[PDB]
């Protein structure tokens, strides 16, 4: 994606209805800080999700270990929370070649004060005054209260411990939903155990010309047999005998 | 937005028989000259299916009548339509018709349609407008004349336009369009047949195969709906709205047991119910 | 994103040395360099490849120019060869050098 | 300063392994774990890095051994659990001490463990 | 009451290369909340100092803050032939904000 | 980045003016505005706020005519209207915002003359 908001609000996507390509997560290896959780990364390819929230914003090349569930720090005290108990992955690279521009950027923004920590996944576009002494300055900035927002510095003169990494965040959860974003070579004429869209039987597979309808999955024939089957992957009508 | 005009009519609803009508296939199992029988809902055949106008021109000059009412979903919901010119473009279909419950809205908006599963505000007679943009001469289509709100929505797709159009035919298709609308165990199926039918106005003896479009998680139970509608804006002479006549036809869909005769090619010609007499 | 290193570096004691960390494509400036001494764990020479770590004689240096990093070594000593690594930075993995074992003649 | 690592394995091919980094002389959740390969004849491999604190598993897939690293913070120790062992996982495995911060050194590391992985017995 | 500002000098006739210290006194004890400007008579108030300790992009440190409570200093050092404009201070502790009645820095 | 006035004039004493000023850039939402006046020759006096971020309204009781301030948010813009002329207020106005030791976000209009006159 093109353009990352800040961590005061933050971008959140709801995911489901569709296939992880969880490959080339693993196969990109541009990728600065890339952590996991729930169980091991080489096993989430198959193990799948009900119902998964990428949400992503820009931060800090320092305050991104703050970025880890159970921590503290500024981005996990008042401007993005992760859970106690959290299964999903940690996304993290540089992005200085498009963020830190010359002449600075001060697009980005951040909280850097708030009454109380953040609970858990819920952003906070509130840029009230907060009133940090007993003064009421009611909207308006004073004594005793300050501005709640401020930016970021970048220029590619900082080092690269200040450079603007993009955090993009996984999150998955398991329900009584079914897993809606979830993540064998053809043999003709042979005895052989298979399996077709969940259909299950064991049978001698070959080319046949009976005719479809488009939507259509099966054939089956007087007896309430599973007579003849499409393979989903390249449309042709299998007998099955 | 929510601009309203009920404009309600009165007389009693003008009824007509479905005389074989609205058999589905209920499977995607390819059957070859067979008799398969099942129970399920279905519209019964000789049924009374209520011949509703949403625009409703009576001569004497103009006098279009805007009278499509809320309806009930009750068991199952049937559908049909000519509207060589379309001024119907997809349906309410929710419980309340409001927030606190979803939302089926089926907006056929040209040529994508973007069938929405939401939370929406539907206002008290809601439609879809449409416009002149004036900005690259396109007619755009107001969408919140329907609802006000959209927010908080569960569900989203896209396909190609249910709705479609042939015409050059000056008649003697009048395109004739079905929708079938069933809501069971967590899939809403959508169906949809296209024919001929050079009658004035009611359905002719053939039988209407529909194929299931898309079997969607819709989980919503849907109680009660109204349909959709494209008006446009007039200027000044002795503002425009109610473009051409629009009617369709509704029933209510029934659980029975129907023999299935497929053909050589699987397409379906006779079916038959055991309750009919 | 993968790393070249060169094979085999062979050199005299007082001449300086020069064993290349190649990588495909992309660099970062940041690289970390290995002497491994035979069935020894590899001790990190150059961190960043502008520094190296505390108690590492100064003759040992890294640096890079476009896709090259090179492990550069003044005034070698005979007490000094070993094989020399590279580790790459970021980029998700880090592909380790492949080694280069350093020789040093006139024993 | 200490990374001390377990005695060496040896396992028949398609077994388990899992290996221990015991840690001390600094502080072990300020620094994330390397755990590092390195073959017969052949040179270094990074099969993953780890979080004291939490999760940090970022496994190259190289070779697939369902590796799993867990660190027991009580103790200081990084753990890493190898199954369906090959006759090419017969290998050193280093861990490997780094910074908490995106900078990724190994200064200090384990002496090395030794995993045989062969159909033949000891 | 309103809070008073007293900016001294109100004009300093200067020359090339100096180091002048405009001054802005406080009738309340402020904590850092005052800030500097550059105005060329007709141009917008370009901001010189924040919170009267920290520079500003674009400015570099020829100009310098420092001060606090009711004591406020501009350091200008190594004195621009470009400097020479009508320069101003800035509360922001209370409502109403008050600014200084400006200092013109101008060619000897 | 960038702010926009309304047109200034003469105006007879008494009367009212609304003052227009819309920003570009960067939103009025998320902050506050000022107003401030410049007399010729004479020291930049502070004006009237506006605070979004709730609603407040803050003038100044030195020139206190009831010039009233509130917004056009979703134009990122500003309406100050000039009651109970006098014509010592005939000046310059400028839309204005204080780095409140926490941003950096001083950013000035181009300036408009109000004149306070029964002489056009
Ligand atoms: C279908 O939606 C209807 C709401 O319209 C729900 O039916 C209601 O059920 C309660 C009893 O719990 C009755 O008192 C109401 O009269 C019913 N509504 C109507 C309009 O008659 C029903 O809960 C929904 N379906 C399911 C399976 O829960
Ligand atoms: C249908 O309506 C007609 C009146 O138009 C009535 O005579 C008949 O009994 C009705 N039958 C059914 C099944 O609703």
């Amino acid at each position: 994606a093109t353009r990352f908001a800040s961590v005061y609000a933050w971008n959140r996507k709801r995911i489901s209805n569709c296939v992880a390509d969880y490959s080339v997560l693993y196969n990109s290896a541009s990728f600065s800080t890339f952590k996991c959780y729930g169980v091991s990364p080489t096993k989430l390819n198959d193990l799948c999700f009900t119902n998964v929230y990428a949400d992503s914003f820009v931060i800090r090349g320092d305050e991104v270990r703050q970025i880890a569930p159970g921590q503290t720090g500024k981005i996990a005290d008042y401007n993005y929370k992760l859970p106690d108990d959290f299964t999903g992955c940690v996304i993290a690279w540089n992005s200085n070649n498009l963020d830190s521009k010359v002449g600075g950027n001060y697009n980005y923004l951040y909280r850097l004060f708030r009454k109380s920590n953040l609970k858990p996944f819920e952003r906070d576009i509130s840029t009230e005054i907060y009133q940090a002494g007993s003064t009421p300055c009611n909207g308006v900035e004073g004594f005793n209260c300050y501005f709640p927002l401020q930016s970021y510095g970048f220029q590619p003169t900082n080092g690269v411990g200040y450079q603007p990494y993009r955090v993009v965040v996984l999150s998955f959860e398991l329900l009584h939903a079914p897993a809606t974003v979830c993540g064998t070579n053809l043999v003709k004429n042979k005895c052989v155990n298979f399996n077709f869209n969940g259909l299950t039987g064991t049978g001698v597979l070959t080319e046949s010309n009976k005719k479809f309808l488009p939507f259509q999955q099966f054939g089956r024939d007087i007896a309430d047999t599973t007579d003849a089957v499409r393979d989903p992957q390249t449309l042709e009508i299998l007998d099955i005998t | 937005q929510c601009v309203n005009l009920t404009t309600r009519t009165q007389l009693p609803p003008a009824y007509t028989n479905s005389f074989t009508r609205g058999v589905y296939y209920p499977d995607k199992v390819f059957r070859s000259s067979v008799l398969h029988s099942t129970q399920d809902l279905f519209l019964p055949f000789f049924s009374n299916v209520t011949w509703f106008h949403a625009i409703h021109v009576s001569g004497t000059n103009g006098t279009k009548r805007f009278d499509n009412p809320v309806l009930p979903f009750n068991d199952g919901v049937y559908f049909a339509s000519t509207e060589k010119s379309n001024i119907i473009r997809g349906w309410i279909f929710g419980t309340t018709l409001d927030s606190k419950t979803q939302s089926l809205l089926i907006v056929n908006n040209a040529t994508n349609v973007v069938i929405k599963v939401c939370e929406f505000q539907f206002c008290n007679d809601p439609f879809l407008g449409v416009y002149y943009h004036k900005n690259n001469k396109s007619w755009m289509e107001s969408e919140f004349r329907v609802y006000s709100s959209a927010n908080n929505c569960t569900f989203e797709y896209v396909s190609q336009p249910f709705l479609m159009d042939l015409e050059g035919k000056q008649g003697n298709f009048k395109n004739l369009r079905e929708f079938v609308f069933k809501n069971i165990d967590g899939y809403f199926k959508i169906y949809s047949k296209h024919t001929p039918i050079n009658l004035v106005r009611d359905l002719p003896q053939g039988f209407s195969a529909l194929e299931p479009l898309v079997d969607l998680p819709i989980g919503i139970n849907i109680t009660r709906f109204q349909t959709l509608l494209a008006l446009h804006r007039s200027y000044l002479t002795p503002s425009g709205w109610t473009a051409g006549a629009a009617a369709y036809y509704v029933g209510y869909l029934q659980p029975r047991t129907f023999l299935l005769k497929y053909n050589e090619n699987g397409t379906i010609t006779d079916a038959v119910d055991c309750a009919l007499d | 994103i993968v790393l070249t290193q060169s094979p085999f570096q062979s050199v005299s004691p007082k001449e300086k040395v020069t064993i290349t960390c190649r990588a495909s494509q992309s660099i970062s400036s940041n690289l970390h360099w290995y002497q491994q001494k035979p069935d020894q764990s590899p001790k990190l020479l150059i961190k960043y490849a502008s520094q190296s770590i505390s108690g590492i004689p100064s003759r040992f240096s890294g640096s890079g120019s476009g896709t090259d990093f090179t492990l550069t070594i003044n005034s070698l000593e005979a007490e000094d060869f070993g094989i020399y690594f590279c580790q790459q930075t970021n980029f998700w993995p880090y592909i380790f050098g492949q080694g280069t074992k350093l020789e040093i003649l006139k024993r | 300063v200490q990374l001390v690592q377990s005695g060496a394995e040896v396992k028949k091919p398609g077994a388990t392994v899992k290996i221990s980094c015991k840690v001390s002389g600094y502080s072990f959740s300020n620094y994330y774990i390397h755990w590092v390969k390195q073959a017969p004849g052949k040179s270094l491999e990074w099969i993953g890095y780890i979080d004291p604190f939490n999760g940090g598993t970022s496994d190259n897939l190289k070779f697939k051994g369902a590796a799993t690293l867990t660190a027991d913070t009580s103790t200081d120790t990084a753990y890493m659990e190898l199954s369906s062992l090959r006759s090419e996982d017969t290998a050193v495995y280093y861990c490997a001490r780094s910074e908490y911060d995106p900078y990724y050194v190994m200064d200090y590391w384990g002496q090395g463990t030794t995993v045989t992985v062969s159909s033949a017995s000891t | 009451g309103d809070i008073q500002l007293t900016q001294s000098p109100s004009s300093l006739s200067a020359s090339v290369g100096d180091r002048v210290t405009i001054t802005c006194r406080a009738s309340q004890s402020i904590s850092s909340y005052l800030n500097w400007y550059q105005q060329k008579p007709g141009k917008a108030p370009k901001l010189l100092i924040y919170a009267a300790s920290s520079l500003q992009s674009g400015v570099p440190s020829r100009f310098s803050g420092s001060g606090s409570g009711t004591d406020f200093t501009l350091t200008i050092s190594s004195l621009q032939p470009e400097d020479f404009a009508t320069y101003y201070c800035q509360q922001s502790y209370s409502t109403p904000r008050t600014f200084g009645q400006g200092t013109k820095v101008e060619i000897k | 980045q960038q702010l926009v006035e309304s047109g200034g004039g003469v105006v007879q004493p008494g009367r009212s003016l609304r003052l227009s000023c819309a920003a570009s850039g960067f939103t009025f939402s998320s902050y506050a505005m000022h107003w401030v006046r410049q007399a010729p020759g004479k020291g930049l006096e502070w004006v009237a706020v506006i605070s979004y971020d709730g609603s407040n309204k803050y003038y100044a009781d030195s020139v206190k005519g009831r010039f009233t301030i509130s917004r056009d948010n979703s134009k990122n813009t500003l309406y100050l209207q000039m009651n109970s002329l006098r014509a010592e207020d005939t000046a310059v106005y400028y839309c204005a915002r204080h780095a409140t030791l926490m941003n950096n976000k001083d950013i000035w209009g181009q300036g408009t003359l109000v004149t306070v006159s029964s002489a056009s």
